[PDB]
Order: C-alpha cells, then structure tokens, then sequence
RNA sequence: CCCAUACCCGGCCGUCGCUGGCAGUCGGCAGAGCGAGAAAGAGAGUGGCGCGGACGCUACGCCGCGACGAGUAGGAGGGCCGCUGCGGUGAGCCUUGAAGCCUAGGGCGCGG
RNA sequence: AGCCGGGCGUGGAAUGCGAGUGCCUAGUGGGCCACUUUUGGUAAGCAGAACUGGCGCUGCGGGAUGAACCGAACGCCGGGU
RNA sequence: CUAACACGUGCGCGAGUCGGGGGCUCGCACGAAAGCCGCCGUGGCGCAAUGAAGGUGAAGGCCGGCGUCGCCGGCCGAGGUGGGAUCCCGAGGCCUUCCAGUCCGCCGAGGGCGCACCACCGGCCCGUCUCGCCCGCCGCGCCGG
RNA sequence: ACCGCCCCCCGGCCGGCGACCGGCCGCCGCCGGGCGCAUUUCCACCGCGGCGGUGCGCCGCGACCGGCUCCGGGACGGCU
RNA sequence: CCAUCUAAGGCUAAAUACCGGCACGAGACCGAUAGUCAACAAGUACCGUAAGGGAAAGUUGAAAAGAACUUUGAAGAGAGAGUUCAAGAGGGCGUGAAACCGUUAAGAGGUAAACGGGUGGGGUCCGCGCAGUCCGCCCGGAGGAUUCAACCCGGCGGCG
C-alpha cells in the first residue's frame, strides 16, 4: 500500500511524546529474502582472511 | 559450491564418469592446438574457417588514437540536447534553428541512419556521410565542419 | 527519506537513487479472490469426489 | 500484507521445527501448533489464542484487535473464563461466532479449551 | 593456494535493495518476531526515540 | 511385456518458476487460479509466460508497443506484457497508453505518465479483467539475443552465414584460407 | 495333468500423463448444487421456539483418475542420508553426567 | 511467369498415432553369434560381406550342464491360466 | 584451485551498464568490513558495418506545380504474401402461468486487428563486375557526386 | 527572467484508513459484582442400562453380501 | 622542405619490491599417520669415505596423596592393607575400537566354510503383560454445591 502512517516518538521515560513523524517511504519498500539472502551470502565473504 | 557440483554425485561410480573402454588419460589429442592441420583440420575448416593463411598490408607503429572517429546516428542526434531545448525550438515561430554539437558530446562523424523530425537544426560536426547531409537538407537545416 | 528518497523524490544524499519498483502493489490475495468483479466471470467450482 | 509475510516465514521461522518427517509452529496464539496459513498466529489481523490460566485452574482466551497492527503492546485483549466444561465451551463458541471473528478457528479453539480444561483436572 | 578467489563484489544497486528490503522488514510485527525477538511488550516496533 | 519407448514419456515443460522471489510466486498464485477457475485462455497464456525464464521473456520496446498499437480496431485497449518496457529514445511523439508490465524502466514510466497513460500491474490487471477482455498481449523479439547469429549451419560450410567465435574482429582472424578464393577455397 | 518374474483379477510402492480438481471454510447478515449425452443463466427486474453444523489449505499443500516400471558406458533429479567449520536461530542439551566406545534389548526408513 | 479480386468443404483410400522446432551435450569409434544370401579356403569354434534379430547391457521357464538355442523380457506380493 | 571461452539458468539496472583502480569517511574488537564519490565513467563491453587499404557507411510511399514534368511544394510515413497463440465484432442462441416488454451475463455462423516465430518476395549499407548518361565548383582537373 | 520537479500553507474535488483512526449513536458478544434460590445449573458415584465412535490381552469359530476364479448337476432350443 | 631534442660527464628523496632478520597482531586453516622434517634432549638419534640422506616420539591424577605395614618367593612377580570420586586412572598410567588370543556359558558338528528364500526348535531380554480399552450423549438411583435463565451496574471487544 502507499499509505504512510504517523509514527509516535516515544521519551526516554517509555512513554508517549507529543512529537510524531511520518513514516518514511522506506519502509513501503518491496520485501526480498532472496536479494536480502544474495548480497549477504557474497559479502559476508570479503572479510575473510587466506588460507593455505 | 562444492556442494551442488557433479563430483559429489559421481561418488562411488569407478569410471567417475570417464568410461571404462576409453579411460581419462592425459592428453590423447595433444596439447591446446596442436593437429590444426593434420587430425583436427575438419574441425577447424567446419568451425573456424580462414585461420591458417596470410591477408593484408603489415602496419608497424598502428596508434589507434590517429583513426579515433565515434559516429552518430540520426534518430540519436536529437537525444545530444535536452528536451526542452526541442520543445522550445518546436514551438517557436521565429524560425531560429538550434545548434547541435556532436564534437562537444564526444562524436565526430554523423551517419545518417533515422527519420529526422520536421524541425530546422544547425549540426555542426567534423565529418558527414551524404545521406545524413541529404536529410539535415531536406527536413530543412544546416551542415557545419568543424575541425 | 533523504538517504533513500520516497516514492515521488530520489534520494538527495546519494547522486541518483531511488526506492526499487513495486512489482505487485496490492498483495492481498485474500481480497484479490474474494472481490466481487473476479468471483462474478467464474464457472462453478467442481468439488464431488469421483472415485473409482 | 499477510501472505507476502507468510511467503517471507514459511520456512525461515524461529518458531519453526522440523523432525521425524514432521513440522510444527510454536509462536503463542497458534491453535494446533502445526505450521499452516490458516494457525499462523503472527500473519493474520484476527487471531485467536487459547492458553491455560496463570492460575492453576482456567482459560485464557486471547483475541487480537483491529486497531493497533503495528503497537505489539496493545494489540491483544486477554479474558479469563473459570467455569464449568460446557458454559466455557459455549462462551468461547459465542466469542468465536457472533462476533465474525476469524470463523474457521472455531472447532480448533473449543478442541484446544477442552483440551486445556482436561488437563487441569486433577489426575486420577 | 592463497590467490584462491576469496572475495566477491556485488552491485551497488542490489546493495542498496537489500538494504531497502530489510529496513522495510524490520518494521512488520510478525517478522522481527518470527526472527525471535522478544517485543510482545514493545509499544510500537518502529521504535523512535528523542535525541537525548 | 508391452511394446513401447519410454524415451518422450516426459515432457520437458515448466511447471512452475525457477525464481525463488516472492512476488513472482504471489502473481503465480492468482493466475493459477484464474485459468483453472475460468475458461479463457488468456489467463492460461500469462501464466505460462509468467513461468518462463529470462530470455524467453525479451523486453519490449515503446517504439515496438506503440506500432503494435497504432494498428487498425485496437485503439483504447490494454497493451499486456509479461516482460520488461524499455524506453525507447528514437522516438518523439508518444501516445496515452494502458499498460500492463511486470517492470516498467524509471524513463519508460517516465515518458507514458507524461504523455497522459497509465501504468498497470498484473495484479490490478486482474481487478480490471480478469478473462482479460480488451488486451492486446505482446512480447519483445525473442530472437533479439546475439546468440542466435551463432547458432544454425556452421560456418566454413556452403551458404551459412553464421558469426564464428573469434576473440577479435580484424584482417588476422579467420580471413585467408577458407573465406577467400585466392588463398585455397571459398564456402 | 505340472509350472516362468509371461497373460487375467486384486492389494501396495514409485514414475509419467490428465500442463486434472480444491481460495466455496460463500452460515439466523446462511441456505450447503454445478456427474449431468447434447455450445451456452437454480439470471435480475417492468406492463396486460431451540443460536446450532466433523476434517481441511506446511497451495513448495491436499485430493482424484488412467497407463507404465530391465539395464553396462553414460546423462539428469531428489535425498527430514552422512562428515567438518562459519552466519543466524532453538529463554536447546549437559558433572542429577557431553563426546566417544560396547551390546543376545525396543523400533523406524525400500535405502543411504 | 508474377500479381490482385471472386466462387466452390461430401477435408476426396484403409489402419494407427498429438506434432513441430532450438540449444548444450557425455560415452562410443577392438565387437561377436544365428536362419537365409554370399567371397576366399580341402576345411575350421578360419578369414570377409548383405538383411534381420540377438549377446554385449539381461535377469526368468526349458535344452542335465551352457554369453547367442526354444518360450518369454523383470517394481513387492495373493489367486487363476 | 586460477584464468579464458561457450551455453543454460537466478537477480539488479536497461540503450545503457559496470568502480574492479583511486579518493573521502575521527583508520583499526567485529572493521583487512560497510558507506559515499557523479565534473573520480578515465576506461571496458554494447549502441554500425564493410573493405587488404586509401575510405565509404544502413527505407521510402501518395497529390498540386511543364505524363512527350525539367523541377518546387502539399502531404503520408519504415514494406508485401502465406501460416499464426491471444483479442474485437457478431448472424443466429441460452426456458417454465401465459402475454407485452426489458436489463445483465454466458453461447456462437461468419468476419476483423493480427504478438512472437518460420518460410518466401522486395528494399537499404560496404567490397567487386558490366552498361550508360547526367550533375557541382574557390582552385573546371588523371576533380568530386 | 522562463521551464521542469519536489517540500510547505490555503482552498475544491476523488479514493483509502483491511501494510494507515478518534469521538457520538445503534446492534451483538464477553468478563467482574448484585439480583436471582432451586421441577433450573453444575460436580462426583452406581447400573454388568441404551445409542454412537474406536478397539478386542492372547488364541479361535460361524454367518450372509460382493469381486475374481476352478468345477459339478439339470433342463430348453437351432442348423441338422 | 618541416617537426623535435642536444649524445658520447655527474648527483638526486616519494610513490614501488621484500618466502631472510627483530618485534608484534590476526584467521570461516591443521589438530599428533594432520599441520613445518621437527608440539617432545630435531636437523637430534642413526646411515654413508664424502657430497648428502634423516626419523620415531604429546595426555596418571584436582592435588603424588606415586601404594606405609603383614605375608610367600632368591627375585621378577603376587595375596592382604591403604590413598583417591575413581587404581573399572599403579609411573609409555585419559578414553581404550578392530584384527588376533585365553577362559566361562549355550548350541552344533562325516560332502571346507560361508550365503539367499521359507519355516520350525531352543535361548537372552522386553511388554515393568496375566481377567483386558476408552470417549461422548442419554435413562434410572443414591448424593453434594451458594447454582441456571432473565434483569441492573461497570469495563472490554467486534460490526455498522
Ligand atoms: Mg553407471
Ligand atoms: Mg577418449
Ligand atoms: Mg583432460
Ligand atoms: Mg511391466
Ligand atoms: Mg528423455
Ligand atoms: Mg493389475
Ligand atoms: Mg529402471
Ligand atoms: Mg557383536
Ligand atoms: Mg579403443
Ligand atoms: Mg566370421
Ligand atoms: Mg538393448
Ligand atoms: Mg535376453
Ligand atoms: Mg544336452
Ligand atoms: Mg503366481
Ligand atoms: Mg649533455
Ligand atoms: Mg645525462
Ligand atoms: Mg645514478
Ligand atoms: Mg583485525
Ligand atoms: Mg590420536
Ligand atoms: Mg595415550
Ligand atoms: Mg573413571
Ligand atoms: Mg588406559
Ligand atoms: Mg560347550
């Protein structure tokens, strides 16, 4: 959907602030756990020290 | 991975997938090209036709640089400038034409390949085919050299 | 929304970014079968058992 | 949506379990603890739970609202019934059915009560 | 051999998807539960904070 | 004993996609039940070609699309194609359109928004018809791929004109002996 | 009169085909069908008490009909077969005893 | 000869059966046997061909025994023939 | 295991695409990661081919102006035949007291527009051959078209 | 200066609030407390009581029905 | 004709290279037949005239608390006793497999043994078997409850 709620700040005391921001567009973004699975798979890779 | 790949699955097989009348020796054709004349000429005349032999002139000190010539086309040479410089030429009634560099975009020689629309234009350019000169002139417009 | 920009706005921070296209938009199958104007062009639904 | 998250946990669950040629579900509002469309209780907008009392003795019926999909704090109203088999059997068929709420768990919850309420009993 | 191909370099573009697709997951109640996560408490997942 | 080959028992058609996105399987979901619930065969042709893989699902041009669709009897009908829209930029004067894509370029939605048209999804496309009354299914040229000037009748072989594998174009590389008369024989 | 792994009838496993069926779980806001030789509407309209009803549907699921099943070299698919390490996850297990090893004990899977 | 336009369906033998098409590709390139035809040879379980079927790659009933003969080809079982 | 190539598959973007090299990010548990560069796309591959090379370099179809038009305008625009999944139309046709009379939906002779793709016929670009005439000028030539 | 896009304010429409609600009213359901006071409601026990479902601790038998088979005994008729 | 340098003398940091050396950090690596040949008195023992070749070899226990003392034997080696959570950890001692061997128990035995199919017999253990299932809805009888429906108050939820 390409609703974008208003999402409440909430104080450090867990409660309610009177401040609210909308929700950014981000979060409307198309979920992939086959994109998301990918790009970790390769790049959890280029941390990786040689072995011989 | 080696996970997904055909040694796995060829485990337990003796032959591995080889043969047992033909076994996997080293290198029973020779090595890389070898025989290109003598027991692969059918391949190579079937396959790749024109291999052996000489054609042509021998330029020594070939500096690609010197031939450098990238071409355009006809149907792209509207998409050098923005739209709105068409749409303002479009609209315009005082006849005034603009002027399209392909020398500043990084082209030199203009061919003349699509429709052109209906509009004057000013192509300014280092090289042109008669076609392309054709068109500019018959749609109504001007050639430039530029050097 | 400036890091990834929103659906009408790319993204100012990066050169020239914006949020992927929806491939379906509403992904409610539930309604999507249950709407009026898809279940009135469907023939009836076979479902006695035909056994041997 | 609810099918776009079920095709994203179909298989890629914590509360997934997959042994001896079987799998089960585990989150808490899941009637039949088996993995399916229908039982998963995180997916859907209306839920149903039904889970023993904190109390050694009755039923807690839990029913998510409509209102706050994304507030997990308030999004779940919790009554306890503490009566006899066959009135909470008929209150939770009430619940289930006068209210059109979510219709196809309603044998599974009164499955599910009965069960609870058995165990409750004290052993012979 | 040590110059076995250790690393992998992947698309800015499909980077910045799976960016996209997890920040867009992380904010739905069922799956940063389903990822095990205790929030049955949390007030609203989309957890904003001021910034003291 | 029975008197028959089992080699073509099998039929090498696909059954469902390869790709493993969720989105694809939500849109094959629906379709699936939209050709087994009704009798035209329109939904059955869009969910085969929702099956298909990436070179069997070539982009389709807006150039192509328009000339499609300039054709006499079929103005304001929903163009369909179950692959990608490109832009084309050799073109100038776009019409409103109704399209219907799985993906659509950022300029190619561009352009249609601003010619006037509207841009649909084959979900909404389900909405709006679900038998599919007035679409106009298209597909890009299948055969556009390189590829294909490799394949057929070899070359150095009579009256085949295929693009050999040559690692570069020049006077150096497969042009003496069997593509000229003057140097031994000419195919 | 006798009998083959052949043929006929029946059960079970699997494969292939029907690119078969099921989103209709449409319930006191309802009315339970689309097996029936005949391409297509249980068509819409205007004038002469008792509160009640099993299972389902991991749709990568479930269900129904037919046909078929030899195999070296070789090709392909599925393995909730197995070994070691890494990222996640099991508010996992464990000195009230882990790994490993032995067993005339109880079982599962066609098999690993 | 090529073009256009128009009219004719009793789909013009029997029987059977979905068909067409495109890529990539392993192994193989020592064969042997049998009825019939057939060349060399005194002849051979010899050497060499044609057609078809087999063995090789194949278990099962029979020929006591058996690579090829006769019958018949194979998922695990019960009954009948 | 590395490199190269081919083809098939999955994903992103798409006439574009790709930071691999470098740089900016208080360098540094993870982090030797990750993010960013866009006037760092140099550059590669693709978007144009052909010829040994000098080089050249990719449609055209109708009316008014001198059919026995020189030649300017008005236009229209990237072929044609056959086969073609789908879509459009639609003669007729789908019921119940009768009768007038509708709405909506399904059926359907024939007829349309015809995707991709195949076959065939034309057309255009480069090399080469044969025939023949015409045109342009800053330098009228072993010139150029 | 002009054009395109975007953010914000105001005004007018369209749609959604089921990836995104508050107040009022109505209906329904549930829960807590009184009212209710036992021909109602509930809990536990007994009967070798009945109906329906699933099974028998082990070892057995019979009956009828249907499918597939092998065989026997009768009777009738046609070309002859 | 043009273009561009000024040879046969000299110096010069930075960006660059680094399986040796000193001092460090780390690892999707190996885990005592692996990883360096070398985890240990390893380039050691040992071989060759010499050039040179070149191993095997980790683990008691938390702590030696490492078994005082009696007894048989010449002694090795035992029986008692003792330490320990454990000697079922006793100085090449964690765990302790297979091949192979001794003994005990059971069974069998003239076509080498072994094997597939089908039963039968005997065993070790198991069912923690040995008067045989439970589940609704009723009917009848013996009981016992702070008891049903309907209303009022308050709260909550769903739908419009
Ligand atoms: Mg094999
Ligand atoms: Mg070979
Ligand atoms: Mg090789
Ligand atoms: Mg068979
Ligand atoms: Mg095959
Ligand atoms: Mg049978
Ligand atoms: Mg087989
Ligand atoms: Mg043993
Ligand atoms: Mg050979
Ligand atoms: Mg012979
Ligand atoms: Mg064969
Ligand atoms: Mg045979
Ligand atoms: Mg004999
Ligand atoms: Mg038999
Ligand atoms: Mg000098
Ligand atoms: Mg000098
Ligand atoms: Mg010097
Ligand atoms: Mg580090
Ligand atoms: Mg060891
Ligand atoms: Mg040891
Ligand atoms: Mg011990
Ligand atoms: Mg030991
Ligand atoms: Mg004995």
């Amino acid at each position: 959907a390409c609703a974008r709620p208003l999402i409440s700040v909430y104080s450090e005391k867990g409660e309610s602030s009177g401040k609210n921001v909308t929700l950014p567009a981000v979060f409307k973004a198309p979920i992939r756990p086959d994109i998301v699975n990918f790009v970790h798979t390769n790049l959890r890779k280029n941390n990786r020290q040689p072995y011989a | 991975p080696s996970r997904l790949r055909k040694t796995r699955k060829l485990r337990g097989h003796v032959s591995h997938g080889h043969g047992r009348i033909g076994k996997h020796r080293k290198h029973p054709g020779g090595r890389g090209n070898a025989g290109g004349m003598h027991h692969h000429r059918i391949n190579f005349d079937k396959y790749h036709p024109g291999y052996f032999g000489k054609v042509g002139m021998r330029h020594y000190h070939l500096k690609r640089n010197q031939s450098f010539c990238p071409t355009v086309n006809l149907d792209k040479l509207w998409t050098l400038v923005s739209e709105q410089t068409r749409v303002n030429a479009a609209k315009n009634k005082t006849g005034a034409a603009p002027i399209i560099d392909v020398v500043r975009s990084g082209y030199y020689k203009v061919l003349g390949k699509g429709k052109l629309p209906k509009q004057p234009v000013i192509v300014k350019a280092k090289f042109f085919s008669r076609r392309a000169e054709e068109k500019i002139k018959g749609v109504g417009g001007a050639c430039v050299l530029v050097a | 929304d400036d890091l990834y920009g929103t659906w009408r706005k790319a993204a100012s921070l990066k050169s020239n970014y914006n949020l992927p296209m929806h491939k379906m938009l509403n992904t409610d199958l539930s309604r999507i079968l249950k709407s009026p104007e898809i279940q009135r062009a469907l023939r009836a639904p076979r479902k006695k058992i035909h056994r041997r | 949506s609810a099918h776009l998250q079920w095709m994203v946990v179909r298989n890629c669950s914590s509360f997934l379990i997959k042994r001896n040629k079987q799998t089960y579900s585990t989150e808490p509002n899941n009637l039949k603890a088996r993995n399916s469309f229908r039982y998963n209780g995180l997916i859907h907008r209306k839920t149903v739970g039904v889970e023993p009392a904190a109390d050694g003795k009755g039923v807690v019926v839990v029913m998510k609202r409509r209102s706050g999909q994304r507030k997990p704090a308030t999004s779940y109203v919790r009554t306890t019934i503490n009566k006899n088999a066959r009135a909470t059997l008929s209150s939770i068929r009430h619940m289930i059915r006068k209210n059109k709420y979510h219709p196809d768990l309603r044998m599974a919850a009164i499955r599910r009560a009965s069960a609870i309420l058995r165990s409750q009993k004290p052993v012979m | 051999k040590t110059w076995r191909r250790w690393h992998r370099r992947v698309n800015t573009t499909q980077k910045r998807y799976a960016i996209c697709s997890a920040l867009a997951a992380s904010a739905l109640p069922a799956l940063v539960m389903s990822k095990g996560h205790r929030i049955e408490e949390v007030p609203e997942l989309p957890l904003v904070v001021e910034d003291k | 004993g029975v008197d028959i080959r089992h080699n073509k028992d099998r039929k090498v058609r696909r059954k469902e996609p390869k790709s493993q996105d969720i989105y694809l399987r939500l849109l094959v979901k629906l379709y699936r039940f939209l050709a087994r619930r009704t009798n035209s065969t329109f939904n059955q042709v869009v969910l085969k070609r929702l099956f298909m893989s990436r070179t069997n699902r070539p982009p389709l041009s807006l150039s192509r699309m328009i000339r499609k669709m300039k054709l006499p009897g079929r103005e304001n009908k929903t163009a369909v194609v179950v692959g990608t829209v490109t832009d084309d930029v050799r073109v100038q004067e776009v019409p409103k359109l109704k399209v219907c894509a799985l993906r659509v370029t950022s300029r190619a939605r561009s352009r249609i928004l601003k010619a006037g048209g509207k841009i649909l999804t084959f979900d909404q496309l389900a909405l709006d018809s679900p038998k599919g009354r007035g679409t106009v299914l298209l597909s890009g040229p299948r055969k556009g791929r390189e590829v294909y000037r490799h394949f057929g009748k070899a070359p150095g072989t009579p009256h085949s004109h295929t693009k050999p594998y040559v690692r570069s174009k020049g006077r150096k590389f497969e042009r003496a002996r069997g593509r000229r008369a003057s140097r031994g024989y000419k195919n």
